[PDB]
């Protein structure tokens, strides 16, 4: 039941700022102080400092003095981040952290947040559907799929008639080649369901786009 | 360094693991906590672990998972390891320096259980679509499903021999029981059209499968 639910991942330029939060629940947030680990790609886990929750006093290790600030919101049982002026070297996986226990330092820890400093723009998703020439031969299963290409950042989600298309489907992890994501889903259905009845893929990209493509045969 | 990992380790499904942190002469005789990390969750405290040997298990961690010491190592032991402990296993180390609390993690122990039974991959493929090829491109899709343990290399080949060009993923779904992945090769629409065939072959601890798809097709 001790649970920390961070925010969403964050892709930012150079200079900028980003504020990351990381929600409590299942004890009293105003008991335990809430540290920040730092974890950037092929180094280990850094420790930043931690922020005591009841005087909101926050401590720094020295590589995170100067541009790295802990708030509360003590009434939403929430901590923040909030890193300044980005660096390329800023790029890193941010886990919130929480005692116990004994002069345990780290008994629960956030899923954490990726920010990803980068020059890179945002770019949506090109969606094509993926689908057999024609109705297949009696008594068979048909696969259909669709292709998601050329996105960035992640992620994308997928579903099929909304979601209420399950049993077929396999979406697949995302690839990156060149600066871009590419990824599919497939499903597999009866051919005495399809294409006598709609099957649609709904591609979401959260940098804002919602792609819907509905299968038909080629 | 104040903590000493191997960055990897292996061990046989079913048997004894054991795995080493090492502290240096300055903190010989600390305790140290041991965390476990895999993708997409939360990391996990796993133990506190003293000079002596004693230990106490978080929440959550199975009874198969011990401690043990000896001068300024650390283990961690899982008795017949499962295939749902390959892991990141990180140790780390708090400590006093003047008034100030420091905290060091361990660099990480990538373990991977070895000797488990396969299922082999299915391969599904898609030709592109007629939407991308009126663009003037062509992705080949290889989707790789159903497979265990983790990990497969997947090669493509252009009329029967081998080519670079369309790189895949990282093996996994860790939950379920199987794992999956994919490849995409990025053709020109020219290129896609002036071959014979093009092949996915993807190799699954030593044994290979393959999927051909033909421009002659479509």
């Amino acid at each position: 039941q001790i649970q920390l639910v961070q925010s969403g991942p964050e892709l930012k330029k150079p200079g900028e700022t980003v504020k990351i939060s990381c929600k409590a629940s299942g004890y009293t947030f105003t008991t335990y102080g809430m540290s920040w680990v730092k974890q950037a790609p092929g180094k280990g886990f850094e420790w930043m400092g931690w922020i005591n929750t009841y005087s909101g006093v926050p401590t720094y290790v020295d590589d995170f003095k100067g541009r790295f600030a802990f708030s509360l919101e003590t009434s939403a049982s929430t901590a923040y981040l909030q890193i300044n002026n980005l660096k390329n070297e800023d790029t890193a996986v941010y886990f919130c952290a929480r005692g116990g226990n004994n002069f345990l330092w780290f008994a629960y820890w956030g899923q954490g947040t990726l920010v990803t400093v980068s020059a890179a723009k945002t770019t949506p998703p090109s969606v094509y559907p993926l689908a057999p020439g024609s109705a297949a031969q009696t008594n068979s299963m048909v696969t259909l799929g669709c292709l998601v290409k050329g996105y960035f950042p992640e992620p994308v989600t997928v579903t099929w008639n909304s979601g209420s298309l399950s049993s077929g489907v396999h979406t697949f992890p995302a690839v990156l080649q060149s600066d871009l994501y590419t990824l599919s889903s497939s499903v597999t259905v009866p051919s005495s369901t399809w294409p006598s009845q709609t099957v649609t893929c709904n591609v979401a990209h959260p940098a804002s786009s919602t792609k819907v493509d509905k299968k038909i045969v080629p | 360094l104040v903590l000493t990992q191997s960055s990897s380790a292996s061990f046989s499904l079913g048997a004894s693991a054991k795995l080493t942190c090492t502290l240096n002469s300055q903190h010989s005789t600390y305790t140290i906590e041991w965390y476990q990390q895999q993708p997409l969750k939360p990391p996990k405290y796993v133990m506190e672990l003293k000079k002596d040997g004693s230990h106490s298990t978080g929440d959550g961690i199975p009874d198969r998972f011990s401690g043990s010491s000896s001068g300024a190592d650390r283990y961690l032991l899982i008795s017949n390891i499962q295939p749902e402990d390959e892991a990141i296993y990180i140790c780390g180390v708090g400590d006093t320096i003047k008034e100030q609390f420091v905290y060091v993690f361990g660099g990480g122990t990538k373990v991977t259980v070895l000797g488990q039974p396969k299922s082999t991959p299915t391969l599904t493929v898609f030709p592109p679509s007629s939407e991308e090829l009126k663009e003037n491109k062509a992705t080949l899709v290889c989707l790789i499903s159903n497979f265990s343990p983790s990990g497969v290399t997947v090669a493509w080949k252009a009329n029967g021999t081998p080519i670079t060009q369309g790189v895949d993923t990282s093996n996994p779904t860790k939950k379920g029981n199987k794992f999956m992945a994919s490849s995409f090769l990025h053709l020109t629409s020219d290129q896609w059209r002036s071959h014979q065939s093009f092949t996915c072959q993807v190799t699954h601890e030593g044994d290979t499968v393959e999927k051909s798809l033909s421009p002659a097709l479509r």
